[PDB]
C-alpha cells in the first residue's frame, strides 16, 4: 500500500467500514467497537475492533468441522468441504434415480 | 530509481501471494523449476489419493451389496425361491428353521449343504408341470419332500464330525460340511450379521470421506498453483526492488 | 470334456462340479476330519481318477437345463451355465479376449502417456524461455535508435 497516496487508502477504507455497519447489525460487541473506532484520531482503537471481529469469527469455526482456530486458514476447508460435499451430492442423486 | 518504484507494487503483490500460497504447502519454493517440480509431486499424490479412494468405494459397493443380501425377508432374498412358496407351497428352508439356534445353526448350514436355502414342498413331482417355467431361476435350485408346517428331518447319510459333518449325496458321491460361522440362517442372529456388516460400512464410509476430502484439497492446491502460474509467473522470483530503492 | 455338453455336465453336477475323485471312502474318514482349511462344503467322490465312471445321477434334461434325485425327498433343478468348470479347454478365448481389450488399454495408455510427455515438452520449453527471454522479450528492435 505505500505505493497508493492517503486518498485512495481513506476512500478504502471508508468503504469498507460502511460494509461493515451494514453486517454489524447482529453483533453488540463488534457494533460498539465499530461506533468507538470509526472516529480517526483512534486507530488502536479500530485494531482492538479488527482483533474483536477477527477473535468473534473464531467461535463459528466448529473445530469439528475444521480443525484449527483460523478463520482465513478455515476458508480453504470450507470450500473444500463445499467441493466433496457437491461430489456426494451427485452420489447421492444417482443412488435415489436408481 | 523511478522504474523500480513502478515497478514495486507489482512485485510485492506477487510475494505476498507466493508467501501465503507456500506456507500453504509445507516448503519454500525458489524457482520455476521448482514450481513445476511441485507440480509433479502434487499430480502423483492426486493419482495416489484416487486410488486409494475409489478401493475404499469398491469395498462398501460389496459390502452393501452383502448387506442387502442378508436383509430380507427370510434367507437371502424374495426372489424365485420366495416366489416358490407360491408357485407352489414351497416354504424356504431356512425359514422353517427360522429360530434356530445360533449353535445349532453351522450344524444345521454344514448338514443342508448348498440345500441350505431349498425349499420344502410336500410333492416334487408337482413342480415338474411348471418346471419347464425357470429358465430366469438361480442356475442350480433345491426342491424337497416334506409337511413344511412339521416337516421331519430330511433324511441323509450323516456322519457327525468334529465342527462338520460328512454325508453321502449320492452314489459315490459324497459332500463334506465344515461348520459355519455366524451362519446365514433365519433371523436369529442373521439381522446381527448385517448389523454388524452395517457398522464396518460406517467405518469405510468415514474412511472414503476423509479421502475424497483430501483429493479435493489437493486439487484445489494445484488449481491455485495453476492461478498463480498463469498470473504472476512473469515476476516469481524476480529481485526485491525496495532494497535497491533504499541503496 | 466337449465344449458343448460341457454346460450340460456342469448344470448336472452343480457344487460337484468341483471336487475330487477320492480313490477310496476309507481315506476320507481317517483323513478329512483332520481338516479345517478345506472349502467349506468339500465334494468328495469314490472311484478311480484314471478312469471314472458316470456318476450316479437321477438326471432328466430339462430344457437348458436338468433335475437330478440327489437324495431320498430330495430333487435338485439346474440351468446350463457358459464357462463351465467342465471342458475348460486351456481357457484360451476368456485370455484372448481379455488380451485384446487390454493391449487395446495398454496401447492408448501409451498414446496418453506419450502426450502426456509432449505437454510437458512444451512446458519445459516455455519455462525455459520465460527463465531465459521473458524479461528481454518483446520490446523494440534498437538498431534505428543505435544509427540515431
Amino acid at each position: 500500500l505505500a505505493y497508493m497516496e492517503g486518498g485512495a487508502l481513506r476512500s478504502m477504507s471508508d468503504k469498507a467500514l460502511g460494509a461493515l455497519r451494514l453486517a454489524v447489525a447482529d453483533n453488540e460487541h463488534l457494533r460498539d467497537a465499530l461506533r468507538l473506532s470509526e472516529d480517526p484520531k483512534r486507530p488502536e482503537r479500530k485494531v482492538q475492533f479488527f482483533i474483536a471481529v477477527y477473535q468473534h469469527l473464531r467461535e463459528r469455526i466448529r473445530q469439528d468441522i475444521i480443525r484449527t482456530d483460523d478463520p482465513v486458514d478455515a476458508i480453504e476447508q470450507m470450500e473444500i468441504e463445499l467441493a466433496r460435499l457437491t461430489e456426494e451430492l451427485t452420489a447421492r442423486e444417482q443412488k435415489l434415480a436408481i | 530509481i523511478q522504474s523500480l518504484t513502478a515497478r514495486a507494487p507489482v512485485w510485492l503483490a506477487a510475494q505476498d501471494t507466493l508467501n501465503q500460497l507456500c506456507e500453504q504447502s509445507g516448503e519454500t519454493l525458489a524457482s520455476s523449476n521448482d514450481v513445476t517440480e511441485y507440480m509433479q509431486q502434487l499430480l502423483e499424490r492426486e493419482r495416489e489419493a484416487t486410488v486409494e479412494r475409489d478401493e475404499v468405494a469398491a469395498q462398501k459397493r460389496e459390502l452393501e451389496k452383502q448387506i442387502e443380501r442378508l436383509s430380507q425377508p427370510s434367507g437371502a432374498e424374495d426372489s424365485r425361491m420366495i416366489a416358490l412358496a407360491e408357485r407352489f407351497g414351497g416354504v424356504l428352508l431356512s425359514e422353517i428353521y427360522d429360530d434356530i439356534t445360533i449353535d445349532d445353526a453351522p450344524y444345521f448350514s454344514a448338514l443342508y449343504g448348498p440345500a441350505r436355502h431349498g425349499i420344502v414342498v410336500p410333492d416334487l413331482s408337482l413342480v415338474r408341470p411348471h418346471l419347464e417355467t425357470l429358465e430366469d431361476c438361480p442356475e442350480d435350485l433345491y426342491l424337497i419332500e416334506g409337511d413344511p408346517q412339521s416337516f421331519d428331518d430330511s433324511v441323509f447319510n450323516a456322519e457327525e464330525q468334529t465342527n462338520a459333518v460328512l454325508v453321502k449325496s449320492s452314489d459315490r458321491q459324497w459332500r463334506y460340511s465344515r461348520y459355519p460361522e455366524l451362519p446365514l440362517f433365519g433371523r436369529a442372529a442373521r439381522e446381527n450379521r448385517l448389523e454388524a456388516l452395517n457398522l464396518e460400512r460406517d467405518a469405510l464410509a468415514e474412511r472414503y470421506a476423509t479421502l475424497s476430502f483430501d483429493v479435493q484439497k489437493i486439487q484445489r492446491a494445484h488449481q491455485a498453483f495453476s492461478q498463480f502460474v498463469g498470473k504472476h509467473l512473469s515476476v516469481a522470483f524476480d529481485t526485491d526492488p525496495e532494497a535497491e530503492i533504499r541503496e
